[PDB]
């Protein structure tokens, strides 16, 4: 298959640059073109630029200045350098191949979150939800983390069905974030229920066990 | 710089009826080769964005065949003949013709279902953050239909603003459901002062507000 592999950092200093790495496998860049394209809540969906298959570049305007796209062809490599970053150059940056004509190599990476920020990385507080005194709701509180991302699982993955881990907001400059899981009631405390955080910025990784009262 | 207008920017449908999504250009975007690349993507809540239809009209690999597009000029149209489940998410027109690349607002597909009750919870501050000295009270708000809920918090019966934090999950695949949390952030000291803690939400299925609370 057609993968675009990204690396890159996750927190960039206000006027830092940022560098991203794509490593294309399935298709030849001596053939065909590579976009960047990157998405903000602020400002929707980017257009970047462009590498071409013999080299050549088309920058849009509004970044020209401070963008550079190169690559190489035999590593299967582009090298994505955007300078002088500001808080609201925060946001997912892809690679992709895009606007074909006769092929079929139509891929995106998976993105690289980006946070502009001069806020410290800290790990999260992670504390465990049980009820107070059919179906019966536990949870996981998530606090005061940063940046962006963690993963919550619960049991490892076999709890799925009835998870719901909400979206991160900002609280006295850092995230909260919760997951909930939904299990019988005549299952807990009987089968065990645990939820698995981790915070890769931070080297954090906890197992919290619900346990009642 | 090629505008591209995309409406509408919310569309809700029923399962298995038709969509339609519409994207003008401010331009004709014919680029220097002859081709018209004008695209549309599906992007899903959590994932990158998928190409479905190239060059204006052509399904791209692996594209069900209920996706069709069309149009000229400055008027292009994404076609859903019969909506399903997993089409939901934010559907983007893009043009590559004219440097720089641009792409349409979004247009977010939303599945209508019958209205579904939220199944609220309330949780006390853990034993471990109470120990730290802070205070949180969750209350999860979960699979309702539709998405628009109000939630509110009394301490003792005062209105609380201050460190009330709400978050929304996207529509779920699975029951086209919203589901919401929202934490109350208290120092373990104020915490301490009051007894009575209530999580109360308002919904369409509901003309009575839906009140969850517990004592410390
Ligand atoms: N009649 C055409 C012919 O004229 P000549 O025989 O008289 O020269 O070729 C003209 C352009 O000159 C050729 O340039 C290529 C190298 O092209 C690039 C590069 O790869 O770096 C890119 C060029 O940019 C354009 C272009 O101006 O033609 C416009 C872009 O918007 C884009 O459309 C690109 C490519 O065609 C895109 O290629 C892909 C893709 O990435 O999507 C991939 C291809 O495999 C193929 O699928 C095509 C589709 O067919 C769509 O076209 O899509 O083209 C431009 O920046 C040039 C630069 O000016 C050259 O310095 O660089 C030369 O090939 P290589 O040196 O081998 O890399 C080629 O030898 C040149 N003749 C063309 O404009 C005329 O219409
Ligand atoms: C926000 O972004 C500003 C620059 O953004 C770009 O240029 C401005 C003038 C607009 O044309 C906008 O559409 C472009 O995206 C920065 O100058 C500013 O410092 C940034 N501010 C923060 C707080 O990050
Ligand atoms: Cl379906």
């Amino acid at each position: 298959q057609v993968q675009l592999v990204e690396s890159g950092p996750g927190l960039v200093q206000p006027s830092q640059s940022l560098s991203i790495t794509c490593t294309v496998s399935g298709f030849s860049l001596s053939t065909y073109g590579v976009h960047w394209v990157r998405q903000s809540p602020g400002k929707g969906l980017e257009w970047l630029g462009v590498i071409w298959s013999g080299g050549s570049t088309d920058y849009n305007a509004a970044f020209i200045s401070r963008l550079s796209i190169t690559k190489d062809n035999s590593k299967s490599q582009v090298f994505f350098k955007m300078n002088s970053l500001q808080p609201n150059d925060t946001a997912v940056y892809y690679c992709d191949r895009m606007r074909i004509t006769t092929d079929w190599f139509a891929y995106w990476g998976q993105g690289t979150l980006v946070t502009v920020s001069a806020a410290k990385t800290t790990p999260p507080s992670v504390y465990p939800l049980a009820p107070g005194s059919s179906m019966v709701t536990l949870g996981c509180l998530v606090k005061g983390y940063f940046p962006e991302p963690v993963t919550v699982t619960w049991n490892s993955g076999s709890l799925s069905s009835g998870v719901h881990t909400f979206p991160a907001v900002l609280q006295s400059d850092l995230y909260t974030l919760s997951s909930s899981v939904t299990v019988p009631s005549s299952t807990w405390p009987s089968e065990t229920v645990t939820c698995n955080v981790a915070h890769p910025a931070s080297s954090t990784k906890v197992d919290k066990k619900i346990v009642p009262r | 710089d090629v505008l591209m207008t995309q409406s509408p920017l919310s569309l809700p449908v029923s399962l298995g009826d038709q969509a339609s999504i519409s994207c003008r250009s401010s331009q004709t975007i014919v680029h220097s080769n002859g081709n018209t690349y004008l695209e549309w993507y599906l992007q899903k809540p959590g994932q990158s964005p998928k190409l479905l239809i190239y060059k204006v009209s052509n399904r791209f690999y692996g594209v069900p065949d209920r996706f069709s597009g069309s149009g000229s000029g400055t008027d292009f149209t994404l076609k859903i003949s019969r909506v399903e489940a997993e089409d939901l998410g934010v559907y983007y027109c893009f043009q590559g013709s004219h440097v720089p690349y641009t792409f349409g607002g979004g247009t977010k597909l939303e599945i209508k279902r019958a209205d579904a009750a939220p199944t609220v919870s309330i949780f006390p501050p853990s034993s471990e953050q109470l120990t730290s000295g802070g205070a949180s009270v969750v209350c999860f708000l979960n699979n309702f239909y539709p998405k628009d809920i109000n939630v509110k918090w009394k301490i003792d019966g005062s209105e609380r603003q201050n460190g009330v934090l709400n978050s929304w999950t996207d529509q779920d695949s699975k029951d086209s459901t919203y589901s919401m949390s929202s934490t109350l952030t208290l120092t373990k000291d104020e915490y301490e002062r009051h007894n009575s803690y209530t999580c109360e939400a308002t919904h369409k299925t509901s003309t009575s507000p839906i009140v969850k609370s517990f004592n410390r």
